[PDB]
């Protein structure tokens, strides 16, 4: 089946920099748009990025802009995030999910989510 | 951002209880709602999209409605596995922005 599954991620101080990965298997890789969640501890779900791989258009929450890059490596099935200047607010879990559809309009299928840290 | 507003934020409710779980858009979302269930240190599940359909294998149990401004999502009969964290998120303009979900406790 479709399955995404996320690694990277760990701790690290204020100002650092992390690549999360979620690879991707089970479907067509260039057919779906993909993005990231963040869920901060004891708040809810909070939209970071989405990437159209078919024609390479991403976006990005304002919080985000300019510190986060959203790219995929389409003959790995891979998309990934790299988050630099990391501040403390960006402690969550951040989950990748496949949208369907551009009765659609929605998450499909999530990643289990890794856990980022940071802190001093 | 169209905003979301979900309520009740918590309810306590025992075993084979009917409840029903709201959502308000700050306009209209156009049928575009969809609702997720998550349980502690796992990653959301949907059980409903688009207002009314549900997902493959999720239970008869819980139904949706709505329309304009407001949906709804009952639960028939609540089951032990079902006490739980519920979201709505609105597909209708993008970004995608989610309620501050509906924790469903027991009694």
């Amino acid at each position: 089946e479709v399955q995404l599954v996320e690694s990277g991620g760990g701790l690290v101080q204020p100002g650092g920099s992390l690549r999360l990965s979620c690879a991707t298997s089970g479907y067509t890789f260039t057919e779906y748009t993909m993005h990231w969640m963040r869920q901060a501890p004891g708040k809810g779900l909070e939209w970071v990025a989405g990437i159209n791989p078919k024609n390479g258009g991403t976006s990005y929450a304002d919080s985000v802009k300019g510190r986060f890059t959203i790219s995929v490596d389409k003959s790995k099935n891979t998309l990934y995030l790299q988050m630099n200047s990391l501040r403390a607010e960006d402690t969550a879990v951040y989950y990748c999910a496949r949208w369907r559809g551009l009765d659609v309009r929605y998450f499909d299928v999530w990643g289990q989510g890794t856990l980022v840290t940071v802190s001093s | 951002d169209i905003q979301m507003t979900q309520s009740p934020s918590s309810l306590s409710a025992s075993v084979g209880d009917r409840v029903t779980i709201t959502c308000r858009a700050s306009q209209d979302i156009n049928n575009y709602l969809n609702w997720y269930q998550q349980k502690p240190g796992k990653a959301p599940k949907l059980l409903i999209y688009y207002t009314s359909t549900l997902e493959s294998g999720v239970p008869s149990r819980f139904s949706g409605s709505g329309s304009g401004t407001d949906y709804t999502l009952t639960i028939s009969s609540l089951q032990p596995e079902d006490f739980a964290t519920y979201y709505c998120q609105q597909g209708n303009t993008l970004p995608p922005t989610f309620g501050a979900g509906t924790k469903v406790e027991i009694k």
